[PDB]
């Protein structure tokens, strides 16, 4: 689902920097939630509501799980990006979301 | 009493349906009206001469003839202006007096509140927590009455002077840098323009005591048995406590000439530095340079109302 | 944080209503005298005349 | 009080929106992340805060 693409590509972009400061070697790709949160604002909206947005967050990141891209908050509300999203969003395929979308906005024209 | 909030709910109410300046803003038009008022009163010292006031609103007016969507004609802007005049004094937020408008307390009011809807004057700075530690440090000498107290008070701040003074003396000065300066010349100016605030509800106070008072005789049909209380006294009838003795003791400090004749210059001579060209625009500069006397004159206005009313009840307990 | 909070745009709202019919006076004694100690303090920090 | 924050709050969501705008221009977060100062110089309301 779209909302989820963003997060999915949100948590790439992390892994990306991660992968990139580590070596591939590392397992530990992990991100803290509290992180998340400014990021999703810009594009989501502020409902003006910590708990709200909490929720909103958790739930997507649930939702990810489902599909294996990550894992549930740990006690440190820290989540571990599942190495399967580099395969997922790689060249070939941002490629044709790429494309995809920008069609969406023509057609929004 | 915990019904006093209940009672508070109710007061809120009333004042939704019958207070002007929330009448007013919850209209369609609010925006346009509030505007174009605000450009009518933004230039004037005291009061506005009816003939000027229509033809600034027509100019106005015209200023808005892109806003076709509010129904602001073309074809005469002098006829709209005399018929929105009107418009507003039967909302009682204008008044008509001498020969001149003036804004009512409701108008002042919704000014205030749209004006300081987004950009207005910060409140939480550091020369106002300057300011109130030196009030309330001033409020607590004059609170007690101990001797002893106030002669430590004053020999403790005659050595903190004489320690700055002998500071000063070795060149240690030093003035505002150009931010400090203006924030300080803003809250300066916050603090001098509320003077000027309670003017238009000084002269409805003594209308209602007015009002009171005339109710009161003619709802007695013997008014003999009261006019005696009333006449025993050769002091004014119109005794409102709640503003009228304030606004008497504010008279006690105003007939203080020295202090104004120091003010005209000092306010000058602060508009004068170079971060003042920053501070304020020029409107609030116009206005803090003639408030000095703008003051007065409005001052002189009010006791001519209150005098007027009070020749004119008692010119009517008697012949009672 | 858990803990509800009155933006500005709900303590604008309030200080209107509340200034509609008994709010302090502003014009008094009190704060004219105030205004002379402020601009006492503000003009002997402008000029730099020693 | 309740001001500065939405002030702050503000900034921040223009800056994040110029760097994600940004998609080809490192020298603008180089120069911000060098800087000792705090990123979100809200002048008008942060400075007199301070």
């Amino acid at each position: 689902n779209l909302e989820q693409s963003l997060l999915v590509a949100i948590l790439r972009q992390h892994f990306v920097a991660w992968e990139q400061e580590s070596g591939t070697g590392a397992s530990q790709a992990q991100i803290a939630i509290d992180d998340l949160l400014p990021q999703l604002q810009i594009y989501l909206g502020d409902p003006g509501s910590e708990s709200k947005e909490r929720t909103r967050l958790l739930t997507l990141l649930d939702q990810l799980k489902g599909h294996g891209l990550v894992t549930s908050p740990d006690a440190h509300e820290r989540i571990v990006i599942r190495p399967i999203i580099a395969h997922l969003a790689d060249p070939i395929n941002l490629q044709a979301l790429l494309a995809w979308l920008r069609e969406q906005i023509a057609q929004q024209t | 009493m915990e019904e006093n909030t209940r009672q508070r709910t109710e007061n809120y109410i009333s004042a939704k349906n019958q207070h002007p300046a929330w009448i007013l803003l919850a209209t369609r038009r609010a925006p346009l009206v509030l505007s174009c008022l605000k450009t009518l009163f933004e230039k004037s010292h005291d009061g506005i001469p009816l003939e000027e006031a229509i033809q600034s609103l027509s100019s106005i007016l015209i200023e808005h003839v892109s806003q076709e969507q509010y129904d602001i004609n073309q074809d005469n802007p002098f006829l709209q202006a005399s018929r929105e005049l009107r418009e507003w004094i039967k909302r009682r937020l204008i008044v008509e007096r001498d020969g001149r408008i003036f804004a009512t307390d409701a108008l002042e009011v919704a000014i205030t509140f749209v004006e300081s809807l987004d950009n207005r004057f910060m409140t939480s700075t550091a020369s106002r927590l300057s300011t109130v530690q030196r009030e309330i440090e001033n409020l607590e000498t004059r609170l007690n009455p101990n001797p002893a107290n106030r002669v430590a008070t004053l020999r403790r701040r005659i050595s903190e002077l004489e320690r700055e003074l002998q500071e000063a003396e070795a060149g240690h000065i030093e003035v505002l840098e150009t931010h400090q300066a203006v924030e300080h010349i803003r809250d300066v100016y916050n603090l001098a323009s509320s003077l000027r605030a309670d003017f238009r509800r000084v002269e409805d106070s003594w209308r209602e005591a007015d009002r009171a008072l005339r109710q009161s005789i003619i709802g007695e049909q013997y008014h003999r048995g009261d006019i005696v209380e009333r006449l025993l006294n050769d002091q004014d009838a119109l005794l409102n406590t709640p503003e009228g003795r304030v606004f008497d003791s504010f008279q006690q400090q105003l007939r203080q000439s020295s202090e104004l004749k120091a003010m005209s210059e000092r306010l000058r001579v602060i508009l004068s530095h170079p971060s003042a060209s920053d501070a304020l625009n020029r409107l609030q500069r116009h206005d803090l340079r003639w408030l000095v006397k703008r003051l007065v004159d409005e001052s002189q206005t009010v006791l001519q109302a209150r005098a007027r009313s009070e020749r004119d009840v008692r010119g009517f307990m008697k012949t009672g």
